[PDB]
């Protein structure tokens, strides 16, 4: 192993969370992953620093 | 570990517990501003960042 | 009216979420608020009249 050159192994990635209760309104947004608000403008460079 | 002289596996688990509050009392508060305009959009503003 | 100041506005595009800010001569800043959002197709919330 000492003569192996560096080697990538391929990712893994698991996230496990709860579910938000079966007949949680769709409008409420607490519990559930909602994306950052300000992501797509972040990710357009429209977000002024 | 046994079949590798020269390179070598490692494993530890461990837990944290960390304090939730400002240590100093008085830091311990927060305000909130909330407007609703008349076509029933809603500007909250609150003290943090 | 032969006011002095004669009327006059300036209006700051944030560039984010329809968002723009006014610095202006009015009497009325709510009604200000209100018929730039309508022109613009904006929720009130995103014009700030100063």
């Amino acid at each position: 192993s000492a003569t192996l050159l560096f080697q990538k192994h391929p990712p893994a990635n698991i996230q496990l969370f709860q579910e938000v209760p079966n007949g949680q309104s769709k409008e409420d947004t607490v519990g559930r992953p909602l994306p950052h608000l300000a992501a797509a403008m972040q990710a357009s460079g429209e977000a002024v620093y | 570990n046994k079949e590798n002289c020269w390179k070598k596996r490692g494993l530890c688990i461990i837990p944290t517990k960390f304090g939730i509050s400002f240590t100093v009392p008085f830091l311990n508060q927060a305000g909130a501003l909330i407007h609703v305009y008349t076509d029933g959009s809603v500007l909250v503003s609150h003290g943090g960042t | 009216h032969f006011y002095l100041e004669t009327h006059c506005t300036i209006a700051i595009p944030k560039g984010e979420e329809g968002e723009m800010e006014l610095f202006v001569s009015t009497q009325n800043a709510m009604k200000t608020q209100s018929f730039v959002a309508k022109m613009l197709g904006v929720p009130v919330n995103r014009i700030l009249v100063r």
